[PDB]
Order: structure tokens, then sequence, then C-alpha cells
């Protein structure tokens, strides 16, 4: 993963004619890769955040002008290759388009390609705490008035958790304290903003860290204590000592020259308090390692061993009856990292024979199929090059009209549509499904060959036209689990409704996992949920179901999980199952209560220390901590007390939240959410239990669709270590240091001889 | 039915090498595709051995013989080892020049004072065979690679009459806390002691002896109340490296109770077996001992056939 470098044509700034459905602006990106700012029509800049851009389209995929007043003034075809459309939004339902049309040639494509690399970067989304405080500083330096000065009301609205303390904070640094004045950006260098976030947010929790790790001598931290800070507290105690080695005194001196500012203390190899408060937000002290985020998972296993991201009734924007369908929800889902979309196709009008997509007899608006198949063809492989599974639902009872939707899949998708099977894996009984690396760029259709479900229980038998495209993933009518095993065809799949897979969950969960080791299984919510409420997908991920389909419209607690656990593995939409849910020689019960023979357990212990900059008004804030894993791990749900009324530096004197028996830690996932009094959401962050570090780290909270927030952050102290059973925890202390134990063992036998 | 066999032993002792021989003898061997999947790890063990030998020169204060070769030292010193995919021309020209230096060969002779692998001479002597563009790793090149194990991996092997579940664990001091979750239903404990550890110190603690910890881990394992009906099969790995190490460095310096003569690889082979067997408080339970060599496929096939009849007779 590369750091977000800006190509120099995005820093000097080209000229676009920004238009909305004629003013000339010059778009620039700041040299860190943070914002996209342009001198607006009122001589005041308007910064669109780069880390909240969904997509940047150009060419014929951009939005065309429809006003005749705006079409003639732009110059209307060579003018289709200059249009740039930046679509951004906090959720995939509500997106804010930003249309541009360039004036120079061959510059709209160097922009909208490089603008998408910065807006889909992994080291900018998972960046450190000190990177995000610099992002709020760039927001102040860019947004200026007509005169080119920072107004003091611009600094006041940012830290709106206090007013009197802010105005005397700028007065102490010799700046302009009055509200209606304006600071020049020459005298607001980042050195001053460091002193402004120190003379305003006084933190007593770092001083309990400095007094703990051995600084009884008050001013500075000695170099020999700082190696003993990182090698004991910050180092994950489950790792190896040869793979990830501990630090060296020559190695932990590059930190002092990087973070400690005071040169009269830098020459003596000592780190001060201001040097230690910077190091915790440094790039080295992150809550997640570098290897947990990149595309590092083994992609050679069969397709039946991967949690595939999925979506149920993707074309809708709202509830299943009142809403309006849109083609834009296919683009905003597949860019997110969704891989299984749905299409409910119906029979067209009698004079204009063209199939459309709608919902069945629920007065929902109808979008044409040929516009939807252009949407999945355009943005399938823009964020991840892995196979997309088009879950059709054929209601077309015309054998003539099926040739139109058969030719549309071959003409629009073209080379990427997997028509014939792969040469290594034939369509024979006993051979497994291919690997996701084997179909990097192949779109698989899913159709038939030759009360609580609603439309999905009544669909017509497909004819010879649509059956040639169905090769690997083929839906079959479900019979049982004995007949699914004695048939031994590992390519067929069967899609369950939510209430039918839940009675199949408790009747036989030991046979449900062994069905998913060979074949796929789609799970979609029932027809009673007419308000687009999403079930908890961890009920069906404990039995290894792959295509657990969720409504991508409504972002409740369920969708906050489904967008949180797939941000890892490089936003690819394919997580590998744990090693005991895909091996045909082992088998385990998902409803266990003891530690599994062969699976290393874990013992997580999270404790919330404090918080910073959490909200914009004087409210109380509490923090919820859950864990979504096996049903033996999920039993504990903790919550802090509320603060006194601070939303600025609230401190929580809390006992640690003990998660003592994490049975399957390569499946479970923590969730640290911070709310307000009355239950208003602020931020959440989902961390896996496998790769969460230890020690006093930072957590930068995300909003509901998992986009990073600039200012709010928590500060937690975790102890993720291996689980030792209580019956013999002293026969695991003799393994760790057997030299000392064998000298003590005969000593207890020698002294008994006297 | 099946049996669960544990492969226990300390760090860098040769536990996964015993598994790879089972994949070659009694399983699906390394084909032409699986050998080619190992060619990036052979390059990484050449650079890991050399970069640990370059940084061993200043802490031991050994100057280089040729000054022309010294200019190659800073080139290899800055190779990021994890991001090595190819073995290109200035990388082979520097290390092949660096291996023939008489000051490096004095640092390799004093390799007991730092941490270096046991296959660091097998690679930087066939460097003409490993650098060529049509490089396919032979089956002896795969058995000499070094990929350090972390966790618990269970390998099942079919022997046409019974199935052995060979459990591969780690060996380091942070990895012996994970051995608890594989102690349930253990048939046999195959303890793997390297015989060429009697002068090197531990990688996790640079002061304590390596042989005195494997001697202390064997005392802890067979004196558990848990392993009361499990047949412990003591393997003594690395029988080839004892024949090179005993000819210049002795056993008497690191063990004062060695009455035997010097430069005797057969008499010292009994004394380490005398050192390990004598740590048994109960004489009714016996320990089946086997000297072995984990990269000699005949010397695994001869030994494991004597182990397979030993397990099946007692069970
Ligand atoms: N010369 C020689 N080397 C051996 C022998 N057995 C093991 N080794 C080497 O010991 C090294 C480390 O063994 P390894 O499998 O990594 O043990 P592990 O770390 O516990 O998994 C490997 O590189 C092998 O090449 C042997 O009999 N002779
Ligand atoms: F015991 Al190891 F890598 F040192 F498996
Ligand atoms: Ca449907
Ligand atoms: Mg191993």
């Amino acid at each position: 993963l590369e750091p977000p470098t800006v190509v120099e044509t995005l820093r000097r700034g080209s000229k676009f004619i920004k238009w909305d459905e004629r003013n000339l602006v010059t778009l620039r990106v700041d040299p860190n890769g943070f914002f996209l700012y342009w001198t607006g029509p009122n001589m005041e800049v308007d910064t669109l955040d780069i880390s909240s851009i969904r997509d940047t389209r150009t060419g014929r995929y951009a939005r065309l002008p429809k006003d005749p007043k705006i079409r003639e003034v732009l110059g209307f075809a060579r003018l289709e290759e200059k249009l740039m459309t930046v679509v951004s939004g906090p959720d995939p339902v509500n997106t804010v388009f930003l249309n541009f049309m360039a004036v120079q040639d061959d510059t709209a494509k160097v922009w909208s390609e490089e603008l998408f690399k910065l807006a889909m970067n992994i080291l900018a989304q998972n960046a450190s705490r000190n990177t995000f405080l610099r992002k709020a500083y760039t927001k102040l330096k860019l947004q200026v008035n007509q005169d080119g000065r920072i107004p003091v009301k611009n600094i006041l609205k940012m830290f709106s958790a206090d007013k009197k303390r802010v105005e005397t904070a700028l007065e102490s640094c010799g700046l302009k304290f009055n509200r209606s004045e304006s600071i020049r950006p020459d005298e607001f260098s980042l050195e001053i903003f460091e002193r402004f976030l120190n003379k305003l947010c006084l933190r007593p929790d770092i001083d309990k860290i400095l007094l703990e790790i051995g600084a009884k001598g008050k001013p500075y931290l000695t170099l020999e204590q700082l190696m003993d800070f990182i090698n004991q507290k910050q180092r994950d105690p489950r790792l190896n000592e040869v793979l990830y080695p501990p630090l060296r005194p020559s190695q932990a001196r590059l930190l002092i020259e990087k973070y400690e500012p005071n040169q009269q203390f830098l020459e003596r190899d000592q780190m001060s308090m201001e040097g230690f408060s910077r190091y915790l937000g440094g790039e080295e002290n992150g809550i997640l390692p570098l290897e947990a985020l990149d595309l590092s998972t083994d992609m050679t296993q069969p397709l039946s061993a991967y949690f595939i991201n999925s979506s149920h009734n993707t074309y809708l924007t709202a509830g299943q009856l009142a809403g309006t369908s849109s083609v834009e929800m296919y683009r905003q889902a597949l860019l997110w990292g969704c891989r299984c979309v749905e299409l409910d196709v119906w029979k067209g009008r009698p004079p204009e024979e063209e199939p459309f997509i709608t919902h069945g007899f629920t007065m929902t608006t109808e979008v044409p199929l040929r516009d939807v198949l252009e949407a999945i063809a355009e943005t399938a492989f823009k964020t991840s090059p892995y196979p997309v599974i088009l879950s059709f639902e054929n209601h077309v009872d015309s054998a003539k009209q099926q040739a139109k939707m058969a030719e549309y899949c071959r003409s629009i998708f073209g080379d990427a549509l997997l028509i014939e099977p792969l040469d290594k894996y034939p369509l024979a009984p006993g051979v497994p499904l291919p690997s996701p690396q084997d179909l990097m760029g192949r779109i698989l259709v899913k159709n038939k060959k030759r009360t609580d479900e609603g439309t999905a229980s009544s669909e017509v038998n497909a004819t010879e036209e649509m059956s040639t495209l169905v090769n690997y993933i083929e839906p079959v009518k479900f019979k049982s689990f004995e007949a699914a095993r004695k048939r031994n065809k590992c390519f067929e799949m069967s899609s369950f409704v939510e209430t039918k897979a839940m009675e199949q969950l408790t009747k036989s969960p030991m046979e449900f996992v062994e069905y998913n080791k060979q074949q796929l299984s789609r799970i979609y919510p029932k027809g009673t949920r007419v308000d687009s409420s999403n079930y908890m997908p961890q009920l069906f991920w404990n039995v290894g179901c792959q295509l657990v389909a969720l409504n991508f419209q409504t972002l409740d607690v369920a969708m906050q999980l489904n967008a949180g656990v797939f941000e890892y593995n490089g936003r690819s939409g394919y997580l590998l199952k744990p090693e005991f849910m895909r091996r045909p020689d082992k088998s385990f019960d998902p409803f266990t209560e003891v530690i599994v023979d062969g699976i290393v357990a874990n013992a997580l212990r999270v404790k919330v220390i404090s918080g910073q900059f959490l909200s914009d008004r004087k409210v109380g804030i509490y923090v919820e901590v859950d864990m979504f894993g096996l049903p033996v791990d999920t039993r504990r749900k903790y919550r802090t007390r509320t603060s006194q009324g601070n939303s600025f530096n609230p401190v929580w004197d809390e006992e640690p939240f003990d998660f003592p028996k994490v049975v399957l830690p390569t499946l479970a996932s923590l969730r640290i959410a911070a709310f307000e009094e009355g239950g208003k959401f602020v931020g959440h962050r989902i961390l896996p239990v496998s790769a969460i570090r230890s020690g006093y780290h930072y957590v930068c909270l995300r909003n509901e669709a998992n986009q990073p927030l600039c200012l709010p952050a928590l500060l937690i102290y975790t102890e993720a270590s291996d689980y030792i059973p209580d019956d013999h925890q002293d026969y695991a202390e003799a393994l760790i240091n057997p030299i000392k134990h064998v000298s003590l063992m005969d000593q207890r036998a020698r002294q008994l001889a006297a | 039915r099946e049996l669960k066999l544990l492969l226990l032993g300390t760090g860098e002792s040769g536990k996964s090498t015993f598994i790879k021989q089972m994949r070659i003898i009694h399983g699906s061997g390394y084909s032409d595709e699986d050998k080619r999947g190992f060619t990036k790890l052979v390059y990484q063990n050449i650079f890991t051995a050399m970069q640990a030998m370059i940084r061993a020169m200043d802490t031991l204060k050994i100057p280089y013989k040729y000054e022309h070769n010294k200019a190659h030292a800073q080139l290899v010193r800055e190779v990021d080892v994890e991001k090595v995919s190819a073995f290109e021309n200035p990388y082979v020209d520097a290390i092949k020049s660096l291996w023939n230096d008489p000051g490096i060969q004095e640092c390799y002779d004093r390799r007991r004072e730092y941490q270096l692998s046991d296959s660091t001479k097998y690679y930087l002597n066939d460097l003409d065979r490993v650098a060529d563009p049509a490089y396919l790793p032979t089956q002896q090149d795969v058995l000499r690679v070094r990929v350090p194990t972390t966790g618990i991996i269970e390998y099942p092997f079919d022997l046409q009459s019974v199935i052995f579940r060979m459990v591969d664990v780690g060996g380091q001091r942070s990895e012996r806390r994970k051995w608890i979750h594989c102690f349930e239903n253990v048939t046999s404990i195959m303890f793997l002691v390297a015989l060429s550890e009697y002068d090197q110190v531990l990688v996790e603690s640079d002061n304590e002896n390596r042989m005195e910890e494997s001697k202390a881990l064997f005392r802890t394992i067979i004196t558990y109340p848990w392993f009361q009906n499990s047949s412990v099969i003591l393997f003594l790995n690395k029988k080839d490296l004892l024949e090179e190490k005993i000819m210049y460095s002795h056993l008497v310096d690191y063990f004062p109770e060695y009455d035997g003569p010097q430069r005797d690889a057969q008499a010292a082979r009994e004394f380490i077996l005398k050192m390990f067997v004598d740590l048994n408080p109960d004489s009714d339970k016996i320990i089946y001992s086997h000297f072995t060599c984990a990269t000699d496929t005949e010397n695994i096939r001869f030994v494991f056939a004597a182990v397979k009849d030993t397990i099946l007779q007692l069970n």
C-alpha cells in the first residue's frame, strides 16, 4: 500500500468550467492529499473532502447536460471526453454529484484517474491520529475569506464544545482573540496549532501513562524506559520472537529524532511529555498493523470457502413498497466492495418489448434492464478485480423476450462474462468450485437451467437462451442435507429465506457447516421486513454461509458490521473462512461452550481511557463495547458511564471490560461505538480480535458507512493474549521458562529430604 | 480410527522438516508446481543469511580482506528481505564476491556467537545453481528452506491401515503458551532435539544454552501428570551437523561431565543420549530413542517405519 502521493498536475491546478443542472474555477489538491478546493463563485473556497468521494466518472460514463440553456453555453462529439463527474456522499442512498467540464484537452482523464486513487487509498483511510489532526488543520488553512485570511468564527465552529476557553486559547498564543476578526495564514503555522491544541485540551490521562511506565523523575522519559515501553506494553504478546523481533537501542532512536522536538532534550536521548504525546498518534503506534489491511489473504482456496459480500434487492432506495428503484444503487454498492447483486427482471410492455427491473406488485417504479446491465458492466472491477455473481430472478414468461436479456448479457459484458467453464475444473460431480484468483474479472450469472418469500418463491423455468450462461453457480430446489451429500455435485447452490434457514440452523448445525464446505448457500431476508430492516448476519456466518444478503439501503447495526468486516483484505469483498470451517477432515460445532481442540482461543480485555473532540455541543457521551463472534463469545455487552457533560476531553474512570473466553478469535470482531446522551450516534470502529494490538493506542471513529472522521477519537488500552485454562495455568508457566522451572523443581525435592 | 501424534521440540530444531518428509514419503509429494512455489523463499534465505553475516562483522570487529569486496557490503546491507522476488545481476555479483572473502569465512567459522541458519552453506556453495534464470528448486532445495512456524497446524497422513494426525507446533518461548490447546487426546510425543545445539545460545535469550533448555523442556514434558500413558519417542535430529561441529569445537567446554575422548562423533552421540534418558524419574516407562537426519529421506523412511510399528504394537 502506497502513501497518498499527489501528482504535480493536481497541485498546480487546472481550470474547469464547473456547471450544475458557467462559472470558471481552478481545482487544486493540497500537497498532503487531503482536500479538493476551488475558488468559488463568491470568491470563497468550498472544500470537498477527498476521503468522502465515492467515485470520479468521466468520458461517456459521466452525467450529460439536459438543460438546453446549459448545453449551448458549454459548446455542444469531442465534448464527451472532457466531462468529469465527482460523486460523493456519506451513504450510498444519498449521493451529492459534482459536475465539471474542462477547457483544456486531455486533462479530464489524468484528473479523474488520480482523483480516484486518493479517494480509494488504504493508508489514507487507516492513517494515524497525527495525520487526522493535520487534516483538520488543512481545513482551516484552505477555507479563508475574500481577503485571504482565516476568520475566527471558522476556528470557533470547529471546537464548538466550548467558547470561552477557545477565545482565551488564541489570546495566549498572541493571535486574534475577538470573534469577528481574521487571522492571516502566515501567522497560523502548524507549530502554533500544536500549541493551540495543547493550551486548550488539557489531558490528565497521558500523565497517568507517564507515571506508570517509570517516569518518577518528572521531566523526561529515558531511552532505556522507552524500549521497555514498546517491547512490553505496545507489543502484541501472541506474535513470534523470530518473525516480529523486539526493538533495539539503535532502532528506537529514530523515533526520538522523529517525534521529540526539544533539541536540548534530543541530544541526551530523552523524550519529553510533548514528545510522548506525539508518539502515541504516530504512524508506528496504530491499532491495526500494515499486514491486516492489504490484500494478503490466500486466494487459492475454492469459492465455497469465502465470505462473499452480498446485497438483497439492490435496486431499491427505500422500503419494499413505497420507495423508488434506481440504477445508481448498483454502482454505489459494487464500489463499496459488494460482489453479489440481485436483479428482479419482469416481462416488458406489449408495444415496446424491453425487460425491466421492479418489485412484484408493490407499486415500485421500473428501471430498464439494459441500463442496469450497463451499470454492472462499468463498475464491477473498479475497486477489486474479483468475480461478481449476478443473482437473477427471472419472471419473464416469454420465450421470445428471453433472447433479449440473453443477448444483453453477451453484448454489454462481452469478454468478462463467463459462458463456458474453466479448463481446469469441469462440470462433473466431485470436483470443487474454482478459486477467486481463477476468475479475476469474470461475471457469473445465476439462473435456472434445463409466504415469507414473496416474489422469490414463484419464478418461471428458464429456456435454452438463458441456460447457456449458467455454468458454475446454479440454483437448485432444496430437498435435504443427506441428498445434498449423496449427490456430491459441488457446483450447485440453494438460496434459503431467513426464517427457513433459522429452523435449519438449530435443527442441525453440525450438518449445515459440512454443506458449506462443498457448495454455496445464499441467505436473504424475508418478506415480512417491509421496512428494509436487516437481520444480524453473524447468525448465519457462524455456520459458514457465504452469500448472506443484506439490504444496502438502511445502515442499522447489521450493515455497520457488513461494511466493517469487509474493509479488511484490501476492500476486496472476500474474507477467508477460518481453517476449521473449510477443511473436510475436521469438523466443529458452532454452538460450542468449551475451547475447541486445535483452535487457539484468546482472552481480550478492553478498557476505555478517555476521548477527544467527540461532538459539537455540551453533551454526555458513553462508549459501547460488543463482540460479534460465535454465540459463546457474544454473551457480554459492556457500556461505560456517561461523562459529566464534556464532549471535549471526557475521561472515564472505568474497570476493564473482560472478554475472557474468545473461543474462535479468527472469526469474532470487536465493536467500539461512542454514543451521546439520549442515544444519538457519533462514531464506531470494528476491529478484529486477531490483529488488535496491546497497550495505549488510538481509535479513530468512523461514521455509519465506514468513512473516517477527522476530529473524533478515543483512547483505549487492550491486552490481547492467549487463553490459558484455569485448571492448568501453572503448567503453562513451566513451558515458557523451563530453565528457571527445572532449577526450582529439584529444589522442592531436595529440601523435602531434610 | 486415527491417532494424534505431537511433534514437540524447541526452536530451530527441525519439526516442519520432519513433516515435509512425511509429505514426501507417506503423502502427496512436491510436484513440479509445488517446487516452483518455493523459489521465493530460497532467495529470502540467501539474503537473510548474508545480512546477518554482514552485521556480524562490526560487532566482532573483523576487517575485510579485499577492499573491492567491502564496497559490495553496503549494497546487500540495504536489501529489504521480505520484498525480494527476483535474484538479479548486482545482487548475485555482490554476494558471490562476498562469499569467497577470507574475512567472511573467518566470520562463518565463528557463527556460534550470533544466530545463523543451518542451511547457510548449502545455498552459498551452489550459488551457480540457484542464480540461473531457469531455476527450479530441487527436492533437496525445498527441504533446506527456513520458514518459522507459528501456531498449531494438524497434518493427517494415510498409511493404508491407520491415519496419523501429526500436529506441528512452534518452538519459541512465546509459542509454548499455545501448546495447551493440542494436549488433549495425545497418543505419542515425538520430541525433536538437535544434536548440534551444544554451543549456540538461544535466539530469544542470548545468554542461556540451547542444549540445556531442550534438556529442561524434556524434563518438564514427561513429568506432567497429563502424559501418564503416552509413549514419548525421543528423536535426535541433525546427525550430520554433529560430525562437522565435533571436529573443531568440543563438548567438554560446554558440559564438564564429559569423560569421553575428543573428536569422537560416535561416543558423543551416546553421551547426549545418556544426558536425555537419565531425566526419567520412573524406570518402568521407557523412552524409544532414535538418532535421525531430517533431510535424508532414507534416514526418515528407515526411522519412521520403526516408529510406525512401535506405535501400532503398543496400541
Ligand atoms: N543439515 C541438516 N539440517 C537440518 C536437519 N534437520 C533440520 N535441518 C534444518 O533446520 C532448519 C530449521 O528447521 P525447521 O523446520 O524450521 O524447525 P521449526 O522452526 O521448529 O519449524 C531447517 O532449515 C533445516 O534445513 C538435518 O538433519 N541436517
Ligand atoms: F519451532 Al520453529 F520455526 F522455531 F517451528
Ligand atoms: Ca427479490
Ligand atoms: Mg515447524
